[PDB]
RNA sequence: CCGGGGACAGUGCCAGGUGGGGAGUUUGACUGGGGCGGUACACCUGUCAAACGGUAACGCAGGUGUCCUAAGGCGAGCUCAG
RNA sequence: UAGCUGGUUCCCUCCGAAGUUUCCCUCAGGAUAGCUGGCGCUCUCGCAGACCCGACGCCCGCCACGCAGUUUUAUCCGGUAA
RNA sequence: CCGUCUUGAAACACGGACCAAGGAGUCUAACACGUGCGCGAGUCGGGGGCUCGCACGAAAGCCGCCGUGGCGCAAUGAAGGUGAAGGCCGGCCGAGGUGGGAUCCCGAGGCCUCUCCAGUCCGCCGAGGGCGCACCACCGGCCCGUCUCGCCCGCCGCGCCGG
RNA sequence: CCCGGAGUCGGGUUGCUUGGGAAUGCAGCCCAAAGCGGGUGGUAAACUCCAUCUAAGGCUAAAUACCGGCACGAGACCGAUA
RNA sequence: CAGUAACGGCGAGUGAACAGGGAAGAGCCCAGCGCCGAAUCCCCGCCCCGGGGGCGCGGGACAUGUGGCGUACGGAAGACCC
């Protein structure tokens, strides 16, 4: 007949029937509990933040922040660790911008 | 066995086989293939010619199993199966051909090396050549892809 | 030295090595040993199948083996849940769960329940106190079959099953097999650059 | 404890310098002995060379590591030293 | 470790060398081709007609190929001796 | 006056006072070719397992496509990859042709018997002729890499697509 | 309703190591985390789908090794310079 | 698998893994998060068996966290069914 199951291109394999499962608990090791966000920002507010953090923050408030992303690249290290640290960053100050405009 | 060798003949003689001027000696030339620029290099190029240098692309971690695929010549493809499939296809009064599947088999691609017996055949191979499947065709039978 | 024609060999013996060799004088002293110790077992589990438990049905996984089928280390806890039988007491059955086995089809899953309960209504299980059989099995069944199984239990097939000769319809007859393979051959290498050139093409 | 220094010195890690104090190794070949001198160590012409070719020695006489948008390519017309 | 010294154990039979080419940090060594032996193989002549016996087809004439450190007959080649 | 190295040893070259005993091309691995054997498009259990109770026996036998695997049956390209049938007239045949070619086949003609006449049945020689093995030289053909020229074809995807 | 191991991962750099090749492992030193995150997906990088596992806590028999020890058995081994 | 991918004055040399087939086969435990009136452990003295068991207005450890349940294959608590 037409389109035999072939074993190249783009559709390939022996065409099989693939049953859902509700997956492995370990998948959702480090996903975000709302208890120990609680804990997580507890700290931070009783703690503060580390000297490159506070100096980053300096750098996005000129809207620096191509300078503050090498930055923060060559103290933690990846770019995939720094332009999350970054946006986190700026969550921080854009949430104390609109706290300390009421 | 040991009464059978040159050094039960050569137990008289003083060199031993290897001669009063030249002598048997260490290693005269180096040890293995060393030298095979410098003095042997004549030896090496004279009979082990692309023995120098680098050609082609480097691939890390081969993994031989992706790569494998046993072909089958067409003139050797009704062995695959026992001789009353063959020869009762031959008989029948209507177009039956017979299945060969070349995988249960062992084998992935046919190719199209030799003659096929004049009566239509279905073989089912994961790959074929270019003149493997028109000589397929012209015998009267298909072609199948099986993944 | 090179004398004329030969292969240029390299023989691994640079390194003092014959301080490590490993005989096997040992070889015939070892097969006896361990066939003492399978007739040893296999006595103190007396009709316990001496092979030890049943094992599931296992595909091969390369591109090379994918036709054959083996057996795996055990059933998947999702071949145990609809099989109908608890992971702690399967062990105690004889059946061997295997924890961190993924079931990404359907007919390796069904193929295994039906091993399952294929082995499951052929065991006999005595009952703990054999002065009262609470729900295990007929004292009649645990007298002329109690026998202990040699080899592996139920061992795993390599089914090859026969399809018949046909009639070639004309259709199938007029398929250019080589022409589909080099075609999907360059549809999945051209693939995405042909999108790249669509979505630029969008707005050109 | 009393004085005296003190965010320097110092230590740890990296970088640049110096480094026969110390380490390892090398320190061509041919050659009328070796060294010194030469290069007969890759090439070219004539001779040796014994009228096919081949033919040696630290044999003889010399050359070479370049030069050239023409000093390359065609065509035409010319004739040179004296 | 030694490309260098020294030694390397019974008998008869047959065959029997090389110190030269080319390359090499090569010149007391090796690779390389020559020279040697062994193992064969492919063919040829053929074996010769029991003792016998030159023969037995078509007046003549003829008795396989190939090969050579050789001459002959043709024919080219050379610049030594003189 | 022997061994030795050497162009050259009786040597004013070296070693050797004498006797007994010991005393030097081995074993493993990997190759290459040659030979013997078995099986043969396959071949091989080498690892494991099974078999009265282990004198010999730490042997021997057996397994089954336990053949997993090795090597062999397919090459070529760095790689994506691709991948070995013609000949004769749509039909028949199934690896082409020329030159040589051991052997085998045909064979006109001859070859005898007391004598011819006719015939018969086998033997021997045999000019010529045929089919030609292996191997050799040659010429074509096919597969893969790569060039140069060139025009067609294919479709679920009309493409910087496939052939 | 409840869900997880931090001077750790990771990055840089130096040194050893590895078949590990723009860095396989290990260490020093500096920097130094995240939580739909993190690790891996054998060519450095950005982007994005997908697969895969859950590091920085712990335990564990069997199959495996054995020129020493205790105790045995055997050998195509040696036979008193062995 | 394999003297293979790969390393290598890419020279000499070095050099694994996965799949497949066998031998053997076995899985588990905390911390954390939480609830249980610290429900826990050591020591001593007396009392019954040859450590058990039972006492002590007997000591001490321990809320800077012992025990039970429970660990990524999820777990818990409720109802409901069995
Ligand atoms: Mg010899
Ligand atoms: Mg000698
Ligand atoms: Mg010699
Ligand atoms: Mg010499
Ligand atoms: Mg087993
Ligand atoms: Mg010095
Ligand atoms: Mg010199
Ligand atoms: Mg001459
Ligand atoms: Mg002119
Ligand atoms: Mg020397
Ligand atoms: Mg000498
Ligand atoms: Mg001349
Ligand atoms: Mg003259
Ligand atoms: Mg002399
Ligand atoms: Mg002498
Ligand atoms: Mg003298
Ligand atoms: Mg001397
Ligand atoms: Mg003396
Ligand atoms: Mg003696
Ligand atoms: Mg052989
Ligand atoms: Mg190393
Ligand atoms: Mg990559
Ligand atoms: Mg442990
Ligand atoms: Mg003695
Ligand atoms: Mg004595
Ligand atoms: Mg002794
Ligand atoms: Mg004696
Ligand atoms: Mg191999
Ligand atoms: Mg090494
Ligand atoms: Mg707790």
């Amino acid at each position: 007949a037409l389109r035999y199951p072939m074993a190249v291109g783009l559709n390939k394999g022996h065409k099989v029937t693939k049953n859902v499962s509700k997956p492995r608990h370990s998948r959702r090791r480090g996903r975000l509990t709302k208890h120990t966000k609680f804990v997580r920002d507890m700290i931070r507010e009783v703690c503060g933040f580390a000297p490159y953090e506070r100096r980053a923050m300096e750098l996005l408030k000129v809207s620096k922040d191509k300078r503050a992303l090498k930055f923060i690249k060559k103290r933690v290290g990846t770019h995939i660790r720094a332009k999350r640290k970054r946006e986190e960053l700026s969550n921080v100050l854009a949430a104390m911008r609109k706290a300390a405009a009421k | 066995p040991s009464r059978l060798r040159k050094t039960r003949k050569l137990r008289g003689h003083v060199s031993h086989g290897h001669g009063r001027i030249g002598k048997h000696r260490k290693h005269p030339g180096g040890r293995g293939n060393a030298g095979g620029l410098h003095h042997h290099r004549i030896n090496f190029d004279k009979y082990h010619p692309g023995y120098f240098g680098k050609v082609g692309m480097k691939h890390y971690h081969l993994k031989r199993n992706q790569s494998f695929c046993p072909t089958v010549n067409l003139d050797k493809l009704w062995t695959l199966v026992s001789e009353q499939t063959r020869v009762n296809a031959a008989k029948n009064k209507t177009g039956a051909a017979p299945i060969i599947d070349v995988v249960r088999s062992g084998y992935y691609k046919v190719l199209g090396k030799g003659k096929l017996p004049k009566q239509p055949v279905i073989v089912k191979a994961k790959f074929f050549s270019r003149r493997a499947e028109e000589k397929i065709k012209s015998v009267g039978g298909a072609c199948v892809l099986v993944a | 030295a090179p004398s004329r024609n030969g292969m240029v060999l390299k023989p691994h013996f640079h390194k003092d090595w014959q301080r490590r060799v490993a005989t096997w004088f040992n070889q015939p002293a070892r097969k006896i040993r361990r066939r003492k110790a399978r007739q040893a077992k296999a006595r103190r589990i007396a009709p316990r199948p001496a092979s030890g438990p049943i094992r599931p049905i296992v595909r091969c996984p390369t591109v090379r083996y994918h036709t054959k089928v083996r057996a795996g280390r055990g059933f998947s806890l999702e071949e145990l849940r609809v099989a109908g039988i608890h992971k702690k007491v399967a062990r105690t059955i004889g059946i061997s769960v295997d924890p961190r086995r993924r079931n990404k089809s359907t007919e390796s899953l069904q193929a295994n329940v039906q091993r399952l309960k294929e082995y499951r209504s052929k065991l006999i299980l005595f009952p703990r106190k054999p002065s009262a059989p609470k729900k295990g099995d007929s004292s009649a069944e645990e007298l002329k079959l109690a026998t202990q199984l040699t080899g592996p239990v139920m061992p795993v097939r390599n089914v090859y099953k026969k399809e018949k000769a046909r009639v070639i319809t004309e259709e199938e007859k007029n398929f250019k097999a080589f022409a589909s393979l080099r075609m999907a051959r360059a549809n999945a290498r051209l693939f995405g650059i042909r999108a790249k050139r669509a979505k630029e093409a969008a707005e050109q």
